RNA sequence: UCUGGUUGAUCCUGCCAGUUCAUAUGCUUGUCUCAGCCAUGCGUCUAAGUAUAAGCAAUUUAUACAGUGAAACUGCGAAGCUCAUUAAAUCAGUUAUCGUUUAUUUGAUAGUUACAUGGUAUAACUGUGGUAAUUCUAGAGCUAAUACAUGCAAUCUCGACCCUUUGGAAGAGAUGUAUUUAUUAGGAUGAUUCAUAAUAACUUUUCGAAUCGCAUGGCCUUGUGCUGGCGAUGGUUCAUUCAAAUUUCUGCCCUAUCAACUUUCGAUGGUAGGAUAGUGGCCUACCAUGGUUUCAACGGGUAACGGAGAGGGAGCCUGAGAAACGGCUACCACAUCCAAGGAAGGCAGCAGGCAAUUACCCAAUCCUAAUUCAGGGAGGUAGUAUAAAUAACGAUACAGGGCCCAUUCGGGUCUUGUAAUUGGAAUGAGUACAAUGUAAAUACCUUAACGAGGAACAAUUGGAGGGCAAGUCUGGUGCCAG
């Protein structure tokens, strides 16, 4: 199975979100996907998947473990009108120009 | 002797508040 | 500076305080082509982790900043550090007695000076 | 631009490299440990000429120098934690007293031969570029690893190690398709 | 520097022979990892300044227009390279500006026809034409502004009556700002003719909202009557901020084989004037003959890379800030097109060799603007000596020779040889499904399936020896020798 563990769970609410320190447990298999790990994030804190903004993703030399970065937006459209352009776009919330 | 008084100059070498714990704080308030 | 390294080897066995050692797999750079971390590489990669995790995102390291932190930091190794202990400080040339020497302006300079620091 | 780097050789060629005596000790140095070519020993001849240097530079120093105690009982830890230098010789004639066979035993295929993990230095060789050789939780594929008596004790075979408890290699697998077939 | 000869054997002096991050050149691997000449090519838009696009779209969102909006008029901002060289005259630190200018930011700051004036106005636009011809053009006809001009029944004191004793109140009075000159008074600093106020005038006498967006509240005297909320763009003065310009003192080379330098079209200073944003010989009119220096003036050399221009000089224009890498005039040369009547250029460049500088972006750090959004070849992204592998472990068969020393003769030693057969395992280069990575993408890391017996999935370089023919040559004392 896989573990995703968080710590620092900063809850800004002049931004209205929660960032924090994702830490993921992976025996056994490549790694896990942005997507994926949005997926578990958002039930965990009961948010829905545009409101979840993930990045930076680095594994430990010798595999099994990877360390990155985690937002949480108390809302949508909070999450549209503070994150990057681009973040938004590698999630399809917002199209190439 | 000679290793402690290295350390004396270290301290040398080297009201009260800090301004990253209280940077901290407001973090830590934050969480 | 004014640190060298060996002085804190004392502090350590001298210290009676435990050092926070790691796993003995954790400390390989890569694959064993490059040799363990030395202490050193230790607390500086983790001044790093230490600094990168309340800034929230990473360090990119400059294309130019990159030529004089890498390689020499690792030839130094496979110059110097045999097993992951440093072995360079020991043929490099040091004023070591400066740094202990007590040259702060609390020194001994008269008879006086001297029998304070007995009282 | 900006400031150029500093980088160093390891090893250093012989004074004289055609000595009878001198080619016949390549020749049981590579034979019992299994070197590939004569540049390990070079490297390993530097650098414990190296420190040889510098011993006899404390040795010169008067005793009670803070150079001299400070420098050799660093020297002594050093030699120790890498374990070429025993518990109970701790001082600086016996580090004049070391030999090349010392730091060739420390290097991580003699200790895959030794423990009985390989039935040969070669086969130790073999086993730890094919990564088939985990120092406690890590995979090493280099045999002129220096291993510490901590990392000494834990050799062991890595877990993806078809002999450390993974599934069959290519071949096994191979084979046996081909028989159920 | 060493090693062996030259003796029957030694020492000494001689002779002989062997004994590089220097340069060229050759083979292999680079499958991984890793690091003066050449004609050679080549600006800016928010709800908020102006729409009658004969633009677009919508229909009730419009009978003044109302969304969006090309063009044009306004507003704001446009401020890397290449050559030379210079000793505290560059630069660094620091002082002063009571001797100055200062867009912008920030805090204060102006009671002294109007239910809104004119073209004294035109662009874009319509239409007629000339020219070989241009960011070349003439005639005719429109239409606007935060463009251009013009311009409009209040307040405060002394306060009798001491009427009422907060209080009303007769009467007397008083009332912008900017420039220049003269005059009077004179909280701030150590210090002022500083600040401020007043009087008399002066001025090509300044300014003191004829502007825009959103909302439609409170009242009543139902008239669309009175009174209004949040912003934008404007405007006088002061302070603040961004800067700029002068200015006080200090700051590691050798120097006298560099002893006088200056007044050499001002050298030192005073008076008065001209100009600057202002001080000041900075310059101008008169006057004195001064100023630095053997305590090193002045001059010379230098590992003082340890300031100049955009074809060459002269001159002008804008703006808060440039004598502008912008534009304009004449001159000196270069050189292009042409119907040979004229027009236009700064490329007299750049980048190369003695040859691919490209493609993707404003995301990340930052910034200019009618600004959230626009842009930035600022900037970023990509393109082109260091550790491994070529193999590891068994089984069987068949044979007796294998090795070492020694000039000499010979001596010493024992598990060996295969140019034999055979078995099951391991995995890398490659073939590659993915995710991750990222502005996106490459690369990195991680990770399914396939992937070895000639493991032909076929690394090299150099040296020392052989031996073979109905083969060839040359010289000999056959069958030999070279």
């Amino acid at each position: 199975a896989v573990t995703i563990r968080t710590r620092k769970v900063i809850s800004n609410p002049l931004l209205a979100r929660k960032q924090f320190v994702v830490d993921v447990l992976h025996p056994n298999r490549a790694n896990v996907s942005k997507d994926e790990l949005r997926e578990k994030l958002a039930e965990v804190y009961k948010a829905e998947k545009d409101a979840v903004s993930v990045f930076g993703f680095r594994t430990q030399f010798g595999g099994g473990k990877s360390v990155g970065f985690g937002l949480v937006y108390n809302s949508v459209a909070e999450a549209k009108k503070f994150e990057p352009t681009y973040r938004l776009v590698r999630y399809g919330l917002a199209e190439k120009v | 002797r000679l290793a402690k008084q290295y350390l004396e100059n270290l301290k040398s070498e080297a009201n009260n508040f800090d301004a990253g714990d209280l940077d901290k704080d407001i973090i830590a308030s934050r969480l | 500076k004014s640190r060298m390294q060996a002085m804190e080897e004392y502090i350590r066995e001298s210290s009676d305080q435990p050092d926070w050692s790691a796993s003995i797999g954790a400390d390989i750079v890569n694959h064993g082509r490059g040799g363990i971390k030395s202490l050193r590489d230790t607390e500086k990669e983790r001044r790093v982790t230490s600094f990168e995790e309340d800034n929230f995102t990473r360090l990119n390291i400059t294309n130019k900043a990159e030529k004089r932190k890498q390689k020499q930091r690792e030839r130094n190794a496979r110059m110097n550090v045999i097993g992951g202990e440093d072995f360079g400080i020991f043929s490099s040339k040091r004023k070591l007695e400066d740094s202990t020497s007590r040259r702060g302006a609390k020194k001994t300079r008269s008879a006086w000076d001297r029998a304070q620091r007995r009282l | 631009p900006r400031a150029p780097r500093t980088y160093s050789k390891t090893y250093s060629t012989p004074k004289r490299p055609y000595e009878s005596s001198r080619l016949d000790a390549e020749l049981k140095l590579a034979g019992e440990f299994g070197l590939k070519n004569k540049k390990e020993i070079y490297r390993i001849s530097f650098q414990l000429s190296k420190i040889r240097r510098a011993a006899r530079d404390l040795l010169t120093r008067d005793e009670k120098d803070p150079k001299r105690l400070f420098e050799g009982n660093a020297l002594i830890r050093r030699l120790v934690r890498v374990g070429v230098l025993s518990e109970d010789k701790k001082k600086l004639d016996y580090v004049l007293a070391l030999k090349v066979e010392d730091f060739l035993e420390r290097r991580l295929q003699t200790q895959v031969y030794k423990l009985g993990l390989a039935k040969s230095v070669h086969h130790a060789r073999v086993l730890i570029t094919q990564r088939h050789i985990a120092v406690g939780k890590q995979i090493v594929n280099i045999p002129s690893f220096m291993v510490r008596l901590d990392s000494e004790k834990h050799i062991d075979f890595a877990p993806t190690s078809p002999f450390g408890g993974a599934r069959p290699g290519r071949v096994a697998r191979r084979n046996a398709a081909r028989k159920a077939e």
